């Protein structure tokens, strides 16, 4: 079954920088887009990064451009998202995501990233 | 004629990330359908233009997605 | 100025073997660009519709997607326990893609 597993969260200060990265498995993952969102606890969902097949088309939320950088590494089917310069309402699960073509149709369990002094 | 871009062995539509004008839906339309094609990003989706009467595009007749 | 999607109500209290219907009303006209998605409590979001109306798979008929323009609805025709959860509606015709808020579907 298609599954992606996401790794790299944790605590930092702010300022600080950590690099989250998803290994996809159970589909071609270099045949999709794949993607970054996040969510407060208790909260909604957020878009927060993604990148097409071929890394040919970027994009970011405007909340973090400038700060985050997304790749992808199709031969170890993974994504990664290096967050610098993280800021306290960067706090949230991130889950890494399949592109369903507008709506994402594949979600990883996500992992936890606080950002606290 | 215009039209989804297609995968032509998976079925699916090609995904891009900036809606309107979009070079990577531009070069991907060109790659496939050829030098004359246009193309942008149309609700996060391939869009091309420009194509032959005849061009093959979303959905496959015999490969779903 | 993005796209709002207002979803009602909040909360939707109802017992099982009961019908919900979900409303997700957009600012302004989507298209059929709508998709839902299903979070159980301590689990990730899954997608239910795209496209409005079109089922993702191993999603049971007993829910059914359906609108276009600015009002979309979600339909379970008969609720199992399991069918208690949040429900998010996300527009894609525009930048940035947004949410609603979401409707919880809870035990009466």
């Amino acid at each position: 079954e298609v599954q992606l597993v996401e790794s790299g969260g944790g605590l930092v200060q702010p300022g600080g920088s950590l690099r989250l990265s998803c290994t996809g498995s159970g589909f071609t993952f270099d045949n999709y887009a794949m993607h970054w969102l996040r969510q407060v606890p208790g909260e909604g969902l957020e878009w927060v990064s993604g990148i097409s097949r071929s890394s040919g088309d970027i994009d970011y939320a405007d909340s973090v451009k400038g700060r985050f950088t997304i790749s992808r590494d199709d031969a170890k089917k993974t994504l990664s998202l290096q967050m610098n310069s993280l800021r306290a309402e960067d706090t949230a699960v991130y889950y890494c995501a399949r592109g369903g073509v507008g709506s994402f149709d594949t979600w990883g369990q996500g992992t936890m990233v606080t950002v606290s002094s | 004629k215009e039209g989804y871009l297609v995968d032509k062995n998976t079925g699916c539509k090609y995904e891009c990330l900036k809606l309107g004008d979009n070079d990577y839906c531009l070069r991907e339309c060109k790659q496939q359908y050829g030098k004359g094609a246009g193309g942008y990003c149309y609700a996060f989706a391939c869009w091309c233009t420009h194509l032959y009467e005849q061009a093959i595009v979303w959905p496959l007749p015999n490969k779903r997605c | 100025s993005e796209i709002v999607l207002t979803q009602s109500p909040a909360t939707l209290s109802v017992s099982p073997g009961e019908r919900a219907t979900l409303s997700c009303r957009a600012s302004q006209s989507v298209r059929s660009y709508l998709a839902w998605y299903q979070q159980k409590p301590g689990q990730a979001p899954r997608l239910l519709f795209s496209d409005a109306s079109n089922r993702a798979t191993g999603i049971p008929a007993r829910f059914t997607g359906s609108g276009s323009g600015t009002d979309f609805t979600l339909t379970i025709s008969s609720l199992e326990p399991e069918d208690f959860a949040i429900y998010y509606c996300q527009q894609y015709r525009y930048s940035p893609r947004t949410f609603g808020q979401g409707t919880k579907v809870e035990i009466k």
